[PDB]
């Protein structure tokens, strides 16, 4: 559905910046109120609608 | 009110301006000061001190780094070292000969995988041999 | 990467499942043992 939730999943392989500005091009392609946050201790951070942020 | 818990995997500092997004996203009032000794302050209403102390607590119970020991009984802990220091963190004592670790519960899943992956003990290769000489 | 223990004796691998497909076949491409070359041999005189 529509609903805003967050949700954390890990990349191991390399840092996860690397996937900034494409990551805020789905944060761009669709409406916003969500975040990436991309942890240093590589983890993942979404929040926004589950489609997007799925 | 104010509400004080702990993040002591980074320093906090890191979670300012996202923090102070919350102190924007709703009224202020609020504080959150990160002090250098790593624990975490806000002051401000209780739910958006609380989404805040939940952002704070998601880089505490985030990245877990601690460390282990477990008794290496076989390979030499020195050499579990080593094997491991080609991998690109570890401790080990051959007093008691065991890994220890600093580092993640995965850091604890994947080393205790290799806790157990070379615990191995080679089997005896007669390595020297008594020969009885019939004759010479 | 590569790493081995002569421990063990044994090939670790830092890398790909590509690595491990690869890196199974050099696992197994240079296992062989050579064959006895006879290097010594005790040679029986039968005169001298």
């Amino acid at each position: 559905g529509d609903e805003v939730i967050t949700q954390v999943v890990a990349v191991k392989n390399v840092s996860v910046r690397e996937l900034s500005p494409l990551l805020r091009q789905l944060i761009d392609n669709a409406g916003a109120g969500n975040v990436v946050h991309y942890d240093p201790a590589n983890i993942i951070l979404i929040t926004g609608r589950a489609a997007v942020v799925n | 009110i104010t509400q004080v818990v702990a993040v002591k995997n980074v320093s906090v500092r890191e979670l300012s301006p996202l923090l102070r997004q919350l102190i924007d996203n709703a009224g202020a009032g609020n504080v959150v000061h990160y002090d250098p000794a790593n624990i975490i302050l806000i002051t401000g209403r209780a739910a958006v001190v609380n989404r805040l102390a939940e952002i704070i607590r998601r880089v505490d119970q985030a990245g877990d780094k601690e460390i282990e020991v477990v008794e290496l009984n076989n390979a030499s802990a020195a050499e579990m070292v080593r094997i491991v220091e080609a991998l690109n963190k570890f401790v080990a004592d051959e007093r008691t000969n065991s890994i220890l670790i600093s580092g993640d519960p995965k850091v604890r899943e994947r080393l205790k995988r290799l806790i157990k992956q070379l615990d191995v003990e080679m089997a005896a290769k007669g390595n020297n041999r008594v020969v009885y000489l019939k004759y010479a």
